[PDB]
RNA sequence: GUGGGAGAGGGUGGUGGAAUUCCCGGAGUAGCGGUGAAAUGCGCAGAUACCGGGAGGAACGCCGAUGGCGAAGGCAGCCACCUGGUCCACCCGUGACGCUGAGGCGCGAAAGCGUGGGGAGCAAACCGGAUUAGAUACCCGGGUAGUCCACGCCCUAAACGAUGCGCGCUAGGUCUCUGGGUCUCCUGGGGGCCGAAGCUAACGCGUUAAGCGCGCCGCCUGGGGAGUACGGCCGCAAGGC
């Protein structure tokens, strides 16, 4: 019963899964969801639809803690990255801002042979 | 959609410690702008680059930022 | 000798006496490295672009100098040695290339 | 480095008459002074190579200039050598 | 010689931020990861996702180019120091001092060797998961040498423009980097593209010749056998000429 009602929603998209984390204004998380939580299993787990369901789960779960006003941070890229945001915007949490935080190296680390 | 040098007075392309002029050369992120948007010469751009990076070391200018709307 | 612009950036939280101190020790450095003072600019309180040393802010002061160039590197070692000097840079003075002129 | 001042000192030293800038005497001097600085350098900084190629080339020029000034005026050559501590 | 410049040319020290990983901490459940789809794998000893701090190695996003520098290999954060090449103007100095260059000597990507460090990510070998008629190869999960630094070897290559260096000559147009000018333009030095004459078997090249010439060095003489054998020299070896 943490009583928050305003805070951060991170959306982490990948080409495999999609996760959503809701949090308090200084970043400590509240609840979350994902493609996996929502029933899905396989590849099936990273599709836009599953992104939707995941965002929506974590939004209902936020409702329970009292959440209203939410500032969104996307990180990552992948099919139904934006689906998750269009499914937050259908939630009834009212979204203040959307920023894009995908980290990028200033060219530090070798990648996997998958990446070159 | 004009250029940067277009709106500006005389200024010192060498002066790191002067930010008010430099912020104009950066994107919404921390990115030094392409020549296309800045409208400099190769020489001019090459100097601007170094000068920016210098002020970035001195903490007057951001290395990177976060992207609004979207 | 050559003309250098020395920058020093400090912890803003200094009161009179601590700041007075850092500047007495910096003057001490320059005077003890053979480095003559040409001029001085303190812009002081300034908002940084990113946090330096967990801080939102820094205390700026700038120095135009002339000095022996075998020493300069060791000068800078001596400067950064203090805790409270959060950043130090030294450049050779280069004349002001213009633009949009 | 080499100042214009600490340089022109050496030209005044080796000049054959006033204003002689480009005489064989004075090129061999100037060259030698740069060869020495470069070697004092490459003694520490041993791993610097491209510089050392520079040395190879400089020394090559000094030689061609000597070998000339010697086949031409042996007396000025003897003098030069003596002055410069070489060959 | 004097004056003016552009530059990831080099060597030494220092330093900055993004990211990865790992350690600590708070919050927080039930997954995560990964593929065509899976599975190995990791996760209730609390992972993933999120916030704060810490440690360490390696590489420098945007600028960045159809760009610059170097003889070649090669060379990209910022700062300082040490240092090489090179372009232009002035027409000042010397007075043929020039070109090429068997041999020698030095440099020489990556991998590789020796001694000692360092080791975050990647990762030959290898241990596994899977696909398939069978992986043992492609795909996935781990991973050691190695990659990084010091010193000493190794001398290779599609070390490529598959085009040896230097000089003179032979329409132009166009884009570009860097100087000087009386600055639409002109003049010099680089980088590119079309194309005069000419060359070429054709493809093409064409003031950055593959054109017209002179000098000098290297090299070729059907395809395999073969970069093999033998001998020599170098090398700790691998192996090289
Ligand atoms: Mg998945
Ligand atoms: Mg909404
Ligand atoms: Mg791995
Ligand atoms: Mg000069
Ligand atoms: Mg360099
Ligand atoms: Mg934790
Ligand atoms: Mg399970
Ligand atoms: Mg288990
Ligand atoms: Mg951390
Ligand atoms: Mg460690
Ligand atoms: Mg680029
Ligand atoms: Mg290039
Ligand atoms: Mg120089
Ligand atoms: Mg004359
Ligand atoms: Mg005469
Ligand atoms: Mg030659
Ligand atoms: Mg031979
Ligand atoms: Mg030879
Ligand atoms: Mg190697
Ligand atoms: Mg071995
Ligand atoms: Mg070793
Ligand atoms: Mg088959
Ligand atoms: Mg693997
Ligand atoms: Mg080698
Ligand atoms: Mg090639
Ligand atoms: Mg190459
Ligand atoms: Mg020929
Ligand atoms: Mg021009
Ligand atoms: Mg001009
Ligand atoms: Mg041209
Ligand atoms: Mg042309
Ligand atoms: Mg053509
Ligand atoms: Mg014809
Ligand atoms: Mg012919
Ligand atoms: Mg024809
Ligand atoms: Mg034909
Ligand atoms: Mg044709
Ligand atoms: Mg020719
Ligand atoms: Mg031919
Ligand atoms: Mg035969
Ligand atoms: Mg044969
Ligand atoms: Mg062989
Ligand atoms: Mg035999
Ligand atoms: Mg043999
Ligand atoms: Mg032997
Ligand atoms: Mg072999």
């Amino acid at each position: 019963k943490r009583q928050v009602a305003s805070g951060r929603a991170y959306i982490h998209a990948s080409y495999n899964n999609t996760i959503v984390t809701i949090t308090d204004p200084d970043g400590n998380p509240i609840t979350w969801s994902s493609g996996g939580v929502i029933g899905y299993k396989g590849s099936r787990k990273g599709t836009p639809y599953a992104a939707q369901l995941a965002a929506l789960d974590a939004a209902k779960k936020a409702m329970a803690y009292g959440m209203q006003s939410v500032d969104v941070i996307v990180r990552g890229t992948g099919a139904g990255r934006e689906q998750a945001i269009r499914a937050l915007q259908a939630s009834g949490l009212q979204v203040k801002s959307i920023v894009d935080d995908t980290p990028v190296p200033h060219n530090g680390c070798r990648p996997k042979k998958k990446f070159r | 959609k004009a250029k940067v040098k277009a709106t500006l007075g005389e200024f010192d392309l060498r002066d790191y410690r002067n930010v008010e002029v430099l912020k104009r050369f950066l994107s919404e992120t921390g990115k030094i702008l392409p020549r296309r948007r800045t409208g400099l010469s190769a020489k001019e751009q090459r100097i601007l680059a170094k000068t920016i990076k210098r002020a970035r070391i001195l903490g007057l200018l951001p290395f990177t930022e976060k992207l609004v709307r979207k | 000798m050559r003309r250098y612009e020395v920058n020093i950036v400090l912890n803003p939280n200094l009161d009179q006496s601590q700041l007075a101190l850092e500047k007495e020790i910096i003057q001490r450095a320059l005077e003890n490295y053979g480095a003559r003072v040409e001029k001085v600019e303190e812009l002081g309180l300034r908002r940084l672009a990113y946090p330096i040393a967990k801080d939102p802010q820094g205390y700026f002061l700038w120095y135009q100098v002339e000095m022996p160039e075998d020493r300069v590197n060791d000068l800078a070692r001596e400067l950064r040695i203090r805790d409270n000097v959060r950043r130090v840079m030294v450049v050779k003075s280069q004349e002001p290339f213009l633009a949009n002129a | 480095p080499i100042t214009k001042e600490e340089k022109q000192k050496v030209i005044q030293e080796f000049a054959r008459f006033p204003g002689d800038t480009g005489s064989t005497e004075v090129q061999v001097a100037l060259l030698t002074l740069r060869i020495n600085r470069l070697s004092e350098h490459l003694k520490v900084h041993k791993k610097d190579h491209h510089s050392h190629r520079g040395l190879l080339m400089m020394v090559g020029q000094r030689r061609r200039l000597l070998r000339y000034l010697q086949r031409e005026d042996p007396e000025r050559y003897r003098a030069l050598i003596e002055k410069l501590g070489i060959r």
